[PDB]
């Protein structure tokens, strides 16, 4: 499992995954891991995916709620704590909960918030979850540039998914791709990783160790 | 039949009510038509109307 | 006329007679007139829709309870509102559990006895709405006339709403007519539009106004509105 | 039977002024006088007994001078039952504060929880509310000595000076031309005792019609210390001033 | 099914003070003379006991009833009224007592819980006031022998001499004279038994009068004597003859 | 406790105990908000009149409900003890829950709701209090000063009175205060609320109390000497 | 005393007919739906120079499709309209769908009815059914646009064209005239200002009167200033030819 | 969670052309101890269901209750009884289905195993199996417990199929019934030869056949088996 | 200690066509070594054409099916009797579901109806309750042996178009109702031989916008 948002110049770049096991068989290798709570904030998909998909939803209903008494757009702080107070309470039911709360405004700047079913609350700039989230860890850090165009900040984003992919066992499927306005996510659309391989093995002359 | 619950002196203006719509419409006869239009007259409630409430 | 005993539920005057009730079966006659008339294999329903004015569209006066029962509302609107939402959810019950449908006398009862504490108790008004309960099941075709007071009968014709008076005299005469039709839809409906003209005097039917639905053994509960109604006229 | 009936005292009154509440201030100033003076240093706090009767133990039994704590005493004049709830529930919320923080609760915080109960008598409970003012002697120190009187409306006010029970005007005439800001606790003993013989119809007003006490910071080594006076002790103070 | 109030039935008059608290106290002035003398060495607590009806056993009929085995009580007012007050009383001091201190109740203390109950009822809707003063007489080791009169209005204080009832105007007045600060256990008696006879003369049988004493403490009434430091009933309700004794030595 | 209906309609459409709420406000001494662009300047007569009352702990009508948000009132003075810690609690509960302080339009909206749900209910009778509510709005400097009625109805206004003779204040208002443009400083602005309080006050200096709220929870209350300051001009207009 | 549960001699509720007086005080609502838009026009109540116009408002968002009017009394209604709010955000929910306009206003009213008397079915914290009466209007495909009138009476009637408030009885008579099926949205809107107005105790201006549309491409939208006035300043014209 | 203690274990059926046969033993084996004897738990209910309980008799108690309460329920109000508001084996069977999902939910079930088996007003054959885990079906051929195991296959012979159902004639059903209890004694130690066989008709009604007993058994082997090894 | 649910096995194949959906399921009811029963159909069409299968634990399933129809009646209430569209059926599923995941339902419930356009569609839901939309999802027991026959000739998943080898694969094709019936029929026939819990007999429901078509193919028996 690999997901991952990152704070830039531009914007934030959300890049996920699609593989979805039950039991060992992949059993869907196509899944919507990004959820639209409303259509400026994405929250990624991950643990239980039952209980994303609920409690998600559910934030998207008090964010209906908070445009109509407000009449003012729904804060990225407030969204997160909402969220934090309910899984909280809710902890040690076997609800399996792991989600980057991503908005841009222009009231905060380009914002994360990384909440657990814990009921954890990180600010961040870099957050990435999964099993697959030591892999994505290395190659960004490294190469992470606050000042940086959005047409790089991409492809670093595919590139980091694509290092990744390979060697965790349990990522795979398709990279959806989104570049976070201040007037809510744009998507900048499917690309299979498999045919994503192609492409950088011979450009980059990388993954010349593995022989595809 | 039509009827219930209405003493002598509640039917006797039934029929007087009866002359007055006969008298209104103009014909030389009073018709039975009459009697059931008095009987709603009589009776507290307001006559007949389309629905606005109920 | 206020006097004798209806703020106080319990309290009745010498006769018996609780003022509350009487009310409640004059508001039927301020509303919706409608009728029911039932062969022994159909059971229909004829009812005269209404607005307040012109601009304003009809209204539905029988409210589809089921495939097999249905009722039509006269006396108060938000009453009947009430009555609908419960039965639809006795009727599911019962089908769940004993896997046999809520058959009409039962239905009738257990919506006496709603009705009946109400008026029992302080606390709560009487239902003062008058409806006009039919259904096709196993043993043919039922009408009933839910007082509200609490009591059921079981008819084979009956007329509500003001100066229903009209409407009985019809049905009676072609009491014998109307059960020995038997297998016939078109029959049954064209006697219930001249019933409901007897009723109605100085007023004027409308064919989109008029509202006619039947169910029995062949048919469902479908509604009849329109070209649909001009052809049993 | 109980639907026809009607005693509510939950009526929004059309003159803006609940008309149980009226009574109540009546009912009050039937029961005995009872005098808050606030000096620098203290709260001299002084309160006459209603009964007069001889076989009655008064002696015994303090009816009026309830010490809560430390540093807070409350006279009381209205229905002395109503009252012995209030006491209570003034008691255990003083004890439930100074557990939670490890601070003597601040004088504001307590009138105001006591006030608010009152009020909600007639806001929606259904209840006659308590018809017993209390002047609530405090001290904390942060704000020194403070002085708060309750209303069987459910308002508090505060005061320099304060007078409740009976003769409300003719004893807050007096201490008003008397009584003056700098008047130390000391004076205020002697001011206090004079001003309600004058008021009362008894030629002199006896120790054992009398309750006494004071709330004071002129205790040695930085410390608070009140003391409930005994009978005889008020007999010998009114010796010295002239009353007998 | 709960009675449709929502609100208190009592109200303060329009002059002040409740009608009802009122209405209340007229019940135990109407009812049958009480009196009591408190005494140094004990309490003497006295009533008039009338046959209701020769053929009715005037035996079983009460009106001392235990609080605690040290304390006892007596009333004027409403009869079926104080039963369940005591029943009450009971558990209200017995269990909880026992709970937060392990012995039996002192006097002061059970008379105090006695009068937030009373104006309990008043206050709460739907139930209308006890009309019924109860004298606890009791003892306690921190104020000696001690006499208390609580009021149906729920307010208390503790008398030298008091009494409630008919003839409580005379009564009070008599004792008033005869009280004095150092007072004998026998001559308490005597003086009690002199102002009842007063109170509606003949039936003084020690049967139709009943007499009880918060007299001196006994291991024999015990009913333990292997160690007599612990005490006994303080509390002794008299036999009919030995007030017939008192009447030979008054 | 109490549950039973009180909300029962006039047959001339209106609850009853709403009517008696409005004759409640009036009696409440006056409080008059203005609001400059640069602030919120607040008015209100205290009693003080009486010898032997000390000030000090004599509590004062002008209520922190947080750091940028104050309340005022004239009604009821039992009720308004009640109105000023459900407020407080749910200012607080705003930082708790959504986070940030409460937006002042918000708090607002809350007070209503109290007010709303004793209409609803027919047991509880509606407080007979209309507050002026003055704040900032959150990493914001615009003044807001908000009003409102016992009955549960809220809007902003740019100049208010509310309490004792709102006609001789009203009057005073729609000729010194004009809404094509506020006042343009401060010194400007505390001079017109002044000069209206004193028309139904009559003098004083040690009675009433004025206090500026100014932007970055700035809450300052001027000295008796300032007061009088600001009489001196006056007296010399009244003169001339 | 006079409950919810005690009728009136006719059978009538009792709170039904003064809930009729109440809405009369009320503001003067005008709508005229078509299917070109739903137009809604409202009078803004005005006291002073001094009250700010912008911070009231007499239409109000229930919903992204759903636009209200309200009259009666306020207060109440202001509670009318956060409820509303919550059943529709609800319904969103549960189907991941918008709800109908009819629908809705079956929802509404299910919720005013419910008192206080104390019943045996169902909850009770109120005392009457609200003596409100709006007017909701909104798009979904199946009926086209739509504009209902639902009544304190627990009734909903579907309407071409309904006036509430002061001007009840005026407006409609024009209103059943000049309404046709031919209107669309540019000739919606001048009728309603021209009616306002005539029951316009005052002037008309275009900062007391408040327009807002419900049209399917925009969802529910509140009209800018400049709109507002341009429509007025166009009316003018035509009535200086008489 | 139910213990359960005394058992019945075996209620065996099979369907033909005009009604169904069902068939059980009579005894309430306690394991091992045999403590009671001739417990009777084919049940009758009308002329058109016989109700055949396996599983704890202590529970057996309990929701005799149950069917004892659903026909006095049926009979309120209506008079019918000539066929209408007469129970169906339909009726019976989802009544009892119902409240067992109920107690099997709060991990409590009511621990049976419950064939019904009757006749439809219009004739229709009607077998259906509902047990503590409310798993509901019909099935030509039911046998439950230890009879699911040689009864199901035993059964199925003569009727393999939903389109033997009518083929098979009462007479061939009777006499695979007579056999199966043969079997049941032999080789199943909680198995009497006690059985009450009860025919459920629709023409003629229910003929209930009180204890019919096999007495005439296979032992013939036994005296040539004598070695060991 | 009563086990905390039991299972019925099964199998259910779900394909969706592009205006017609199909929800074939084995009839045969097995829980040990027993066949429970021959036929009992498990795949109900409940209405408004949407057809709906409970797999794998078969008394679990006759509570949700219940609940469901229920739904289906009020779906005309709620919506002035408008069609029952497939993605608004699916939530109402999915919260009960969520609802019996502290008692934990085990089903792989499939649904397929008519979508806005009239196409196919096939939902799948996982035990807990999550849902997602895909073009073809087997489920039950023996999910794993059907499901990426039909990845690979439905969607000609790695089946290279000749010539351009690895990298384009063989041109997408229409889908039509009888071509589906032979793929399905295929399918069901290798589950049959390699896993015992598939056999006797299968019941296919073909959905088009007309109605639900019976059609009833034999399998073997052995």
């Amino acid at each position: 499992t690999t997901t991952l948002a990152f704070r830039f110049q531009g914007g934030i770049i959300v890049a996920v995954d699609s593989r979805a096991t039950a039991g060992n068989w992949v059993a869907s290798q196509t899944v919507k891991k990004v959820i639209e709570i409303n259509p400026f904030l994405l929250g990624t998909m991950a643990g239980g995916a039952a209980d994303c998909q609920f409690w998600e939803t559910w934030l998207g209903s008090q964010c209906r709620l908070h445009e109509l008494r407000e009449k003012e757009r729904i804060s990225v702080a407030a969204a997160s704590k909402i969220l934090s107070n309910l899984v909280y309470q809710y902890k040690g039911a076997g609800l399996s909960m792991g989600t980057m709360i991503c908005g841009y405004t222009r009231k905060e700047g380009p914002t994360i918030y990384y909440v657990d079913s814990d009921g954890t609350r990180l600010k961040g700039d870099i957050f990435c979850v999964g099993s697959g989230q030591t892999f994505a860890y290395g190659v960004l850090d490294s190469n992470y540039k606050w000042d940086l165009s959005v047409e790089d900040a991409l492809y670093l984003g595919k590139r980091s998914i694509l290092a990744a992919a390979h060697r965790d066992a349990y990522s795979g499927g398709s990279v959806n791709l989104y570049h976070v306005t201040e007037d809510g996510w744009i998507y900048h659309g499917n690309h299979d990783v498999g045919e994503l391989f192609w492409k950088v093995k011979e450009e980059e002359g990388s993954f010349n160790n593995v022989i595809g | 039949r039509s009827t219930d619950e209405f003493n002598g002196a509640q039917l006797k203006a039934v029929t007087v009510e009866a002359g007055m719509i006969a008298l209104r419409n103009g014909q030389s006869s009073v018709k039975h038509e009459d009697f059931v239009e008095g009987i709603s007259e009589v009776q507290a409630r307001k006559s007949k109307s389309v629905s606005f409430y109920a | 006329f206020r006097n004798n005993y209806d703020g106080d539920t319990v309290t009745f005057s010498p006769t018996g007679r609780l003022f509350q009730v009487e009310y409640a079966l004059e508001a039927i006659k301020q509303g919706s007139v409608t009728v029911g008339l039932r062969s022994n294999t159909h059971a229909v329903l004829v009812a005269l829709k209404r607005n307040a004015d012109e601009l304003s569209s009809y209204q539905k006066k029988i409210i589809k309870c089921d495939e097999h029962m249905g009722l039509s509302l006269a006396g108060l609107a938000p009453d009947a509102r009430v009555l609908s939402n419960y039965l639809r959810q006795q009727c599911n019950y019962s089908s769940l559990v004993f896997n046999r449908k809520l058959a009409v006398e039962r239905a009738g009862h257990l919506l006496c006895d709603k009705a009946q504490k109400n008026t029992q108790s302080y606390g709560g008004r009487p239902y003062g709405v008058g409806l006009l309960i039919i259904g096709y099941d196993k043993s043919g075709a039922h009408l009933l006339e839910f007082q509200p007071s609490g009591n059921v009968t079981e008819l084979y014709g009956t007329a509500i709403g003001a100066r229903s008076q009209g409407a009985k005299t019809y049905l009676e005469r072609t009491l014998d007519t109307f059960i020995k039709i038997d297998g016939n839809p078109d029959e049954l409906i064209k006697a219930g539009v001249e019933a409901i003209s007897q009723s109605l005097r100085d007023e004027s039917l409308t064919v989109d106004n008029l509202s006619i639905a039947i169910v029995g053994k062949d048919t469902p509960f479908t509604i009849y509105d329109g070209e649909a109604v001009a052809k049993y006229i | 039977g109980s639907r026809r009936y009607d005693s509510r005292t939950t009526i929004f009154s059309p003159e803006g002024r609940l008309y149980q509440v009226e009574y109540a201030l009546e009912s009050i100033s039937h029961a005995g006088t009872a005098i808050g003076i606030m000096a620098s240093d203290g709260i001299v706090l002084a309160a006459e007994r209603k009964v007069t009767s001889t076989l009655l133990e008064q002696d015994t039994s303090t009816e009026k001078l309830y010490k809560l704590n430390d540093k807070i005493a409350v006279a009381v004049a209205g229905l002395t039952a109503d009252a012995e709830i209030l006491i209570n529930t003034a008691r255990i919320h003083a004890q439930n504060y100074l557990k939670t923080y490890n601070e003597d609760i601040p004088v504001e915080i307590l009138v105001r929880r006591l006030s608010d109960i009152k009020q909600g008598y007639t806001q929606h409970g259904g209840l006659r509310p308590f018809g017993v003012s209390f002047i609530y002697a405090g001290y904390d120190d942060r704000y020194g000595y403070q002085l708060y009187t309750s209303n069987p409306s459910g308002n508090y006010t505060g005061w320099k000076a304060i007078s409740v029970g009976a003769n409300t005007s003719a004893a807050q005439t007096l201490l008003q031309m008397d009584y003056k800001d700098d008047m130390k606790v000391d004076d205020a003993i002697e001011l206090a005792l004079k001003t309600l013989s004058k008021t009362t119809d008894s030629s002199a007003l006896t120790y054992d019609r009398l309750e006494f006490a004071t709330i004071r910071k002129g205790a040695n080594d930085g410390e608070v210390y009140q003391k409930i006076f005994k009978p005889q002790e008020i007999k010998d103070i009114l010796v010295k001033t002239g009353i007998t | 099914m709960t009675d449709r109030y929502s609100f208190s039935l009592t109200t303060f008059s329009p002059s002040g003070k409740l009608g009802q608290i009122d209405y209340a106290l007229t019940a135990v002035k109407q009812g049958v003379t009480s009196l009591g003398i408190k005494a140094t060495n004990g309490v003497v607590i006295a009533t008039e006991k009338k046959s209701s009806s020769p053929l009715a056993m005037s035996e079983t009929l009460s009106k001392v009833s235990l609080l605690t085995p040290d304390i006892g009580a007596v009333y004027s007012g409403m009869g079926p009224d104080y039963r369940v007050l005591v029943d009450k009383s009971r558990k209200v001091a017995h269990t909880s007592y026992k709970r937060i201190y392990g012995e039996y109740p002192p006097t002061k203390l059970l008379v105090s819980e006695v009068a937030k109950i009373m104006q309990e009822a008043t206050q709460s809707g739907g139930v209308r006031p006890f009309g019924v003063s109860l004298l606890i007489a009791g003892h306690d080791e921190f104020n000696g022998f001690s006499l208390y009169q609580v009021d149906p209005s729920g307010s208390y204080f503790p008398w030298k001499a008091t009494a409630i009832g008919k003839g409580s105007v005379a009564a009070k007045t008599f004792l008033e004279k005869r009280w004095n600060d150092e007072l004998e256990l026998e001559d308490a008696i005597h003086i009690a038994l002199l102002t009842l006879k007063e109170s509606v003369e003949g039936e003084f049988n020690g049967d139709t009068i009943e007499l009880a004493i918060i007299g001196d403490e006994n291991p024999d009434l015990l009913g333990y004597t292997g160690i007599p430091t612990d005490k006994g009933p303080r509390f002794r309700k008299l036999t009919s003859q030995e007030i017939n004794d008192r009447l030979e030595a008054l | 406790g109490y549950d039973r209906a009180l909300s029962i309609f006039s047959p001339d459409g209106h609850i009853f105990q709403v009517e008696y709420a409005l004759e409640a406000v009036k009696r409440g001494t006056c409080a008059v908000g203005v609001k400059g662009k640069n602030c919120v300047v607040l008015g209100c007569e205290r009693r003080s009149t009486l010898k032997l009352q000390d000030t000090r702990i004599t509590p004062s009508k002008v209520s922190k409900i947080d750091s940028h948000v104050v309340l005022s009132f004239s009604g009821l003075n039992a009720d308004s003890r009640i109105l000023i810690e459900k407020a407080r609690v749910e200012a607080q509960s705003h930082r708790l829950t959504l986070e940030d302080p409460v937006t002042v339009e918000y708090l607002t909206r809350y007070v209503a709701g109290v007010q709303q749900r004793y209409t609803q209910s027919g047991g509880v009778r509606p407080f007979g209090v209309s507050t002026l509510i003055a704040g900032f709005d959150p990493r914001d400097d615009e003044p807001k000063l908000y009003q409102t009625e016992p009955s549960g109805i809220y809007s902003s206004w740019s100049a208010q009175t509310i309490g004792r003779n709102s006609k001789t204040v009203r009057e005073f208002l729609e000729k010194n205060y004009d809404r094509k443009e506020p006042p343009a400083t401060v010194e400007e602005c505390v001079k017109l609320t002044v000069r209206s309080l004193l028309e139904v006050v009559q003098t004083g200096a040690k009675n009433i109390e004025i206090t500026v709220v100014k932007p970055d929870s700035d809450i300052v209350a001027l000295s008796s000497e300032e007061i009088n300051q600001y009489v001196t001009q006056i007296e010399q207009e009244k003169q001339e | 005393d006079r409950g919810v549960s005690t009728f009136s001699p006719e059978g009538r509720l009792f709170q039904v007919e003064y809930s009729l007086e109440a809405i009369k005080l009320g503001s003067t609502a005008i709508g005229i739906a078509t299917k070109e838009g739903v137009v809604l026009g409202v009078e803004k109540r005005a006291t002073s120079p001094l009250l700010e116009s912008d911070s009231i408002e007499k239409i109000v968002e229930i919903d992204r499709h759903i636009g209200c009017a309200m009259s009666g009394l306020t207060a109440d209604a202001r509670s009318m309209i956060e409820h509303a709010r919550t059943a529709a955000v609800t319904h969103n929910l549960y189907y991941d769908e918008d709800i109908n306009v009819e629908s809705l206003t079956q929802s509404v009213c299910d919720l005013a009815l419910r008192f206080g008397e104390g019943a045996s079915g169902e909850e009770r914290l109120m005392s009457r059914p609200f003596g409100v009466a709006l007017l909701i209007a909104g798009h979904d495909a199946d009926d086209g646009y739509q504009l209902f009138h639902a009544e304190p009476s627990g009734t909903f009637y579907r309407y071409n064209a309904k006036a509430i408030g002061s001007g009840s009885e005026g407006a409609q008579a024009e209103l059943l005239n000049e309404w046709h099926s031919s209107l669309t949205l540019k000739e919606a809107e001048l009728l309603v200002l021209k009616i306002l107005k005539q029951v316009m105790e005052e002037k008309l201006d275009e900062n007391n009167a408040q327009l807002s549309c419900i049209t399917k491409q925009d969802g529910f939208k509140i009209y800018d200033n400049e709109k507002t006035a341009e429509l007025i300043k166009e009316l003018k014209e035509k009535e200086a030819a008489e | 969670t139910q213990q359960p203690i005394v058992t019945g274990t075996s209620v065996i059926s099979m369907k033909y052309d005009n009604g169904v046969i069902i068939a059980a033993d009579n005894l309430g084996s306690y394991g091992s101890l045999l403590r009671f004897n001739g417990v009777e738990r084919l049940i009758p209910v009308g002329d058109n269901t016989v109700v055949g309980i396996s599983g704890d008799i202590s529970d057996m108690q309990h929701i005799e209750r149950l069917l004892k309460d659903l026909v006095t329920e049926n009979a309120y109000d209506n008079p019918l009884a000539d066929a209408e508001e007469a129970l169906e084996p339909s009726y019976i069977f989802e009544y009892l289905a119902t409240v067992m999902y109920q107690r099997r939910s709060k991990m409590n079930p009511l621990w049976n195993a419950i064939i019904v088996a009757g006749v439809q007003s219009n004739g229709d054959q009607f077998l259906r199996y509902v047990n503590l885990l409310g798993v509901t079906y019909s099935s030509p051929t039911l046998a439950t417990g230890f009879g699911a195991h040689m009864a199901n296959p035993l059964l199925r012979k003569v009727v393999d199929r939903e389109s033997d159902i009518p083929k098979t004639t009462v007479q061939v059903a009777e006499e695979a019934i007579v056999n199966a209890m043969r079997v049941l004694y032999y080789r199943d130690a909680r198995s009497s030869r006690n059985f009450s066989l009860a025919i459920i008709d629709k023409n003629t009604g229910l003929t209930f056949k009180k204890n019919l007993q096999v007495e005439n058994m296979k032992w013939d082997f036994a005296k040539d088996i004598k070695g060991y090894g | 200690q009563f086990n905390p649910y039991g299972d019925n096995g099964g199998t259910i194949l779900g394909i969706a066509g592009e205006d017609f959906a199909v929800l074939a399921g084995d009839t045969r009811n097995i829980t040990d070594y027993s066949i429970n029963s021959r036929y009992e159909p498990k795949v109900f069409d409940c209405g408004d054409n949407i057809v709906m299968s409970a797999n794998g634990f078969a008394a679990d399933g006759d509570a949700l099916v219940k609940r469901f129809k229920n739904s289906v009646k009020w779906y005309h209430f709620d919506h002035n009797d408008k069609k029952l569209s497939i993605n608004s059926a699916a939530r109402n599923i999915q919260h009960l579901l969520y609802g019996k995941r502290f008692f934990p339902y085990y089903v792989h419930t499939i649904i397929a109806g008519l979508d806005e356009d009239g196409k196919g569609a096939v939902y799948s839901f996982d035990p807990v309750g999550s849902y997602e939309r895909e073009q073809c999802r087997a489920g039950g027991a023996a999910a794993s042996l059907i499901m990426p026959f039909l990845d690979n000739q439905v969607n000609f998943k790695n089946q290279y178009e000749p010539g351009t080898n690895g990298k384009v694969k063989k041109p997408l094709k229409y889908l039509s109702v009888e071509e589906v019936i032979k793929l399905v029929r295929d399918s069901f026939t290798s589950a049959t031989e390699r896993h015992i819990q598939v056999g006797d007999g299968l019941e296919i429901l073909i959905v088009t916008k007309d109605g639900v078509r019976k059609e009833f193919y034999e399998l073997k028996r052995d």
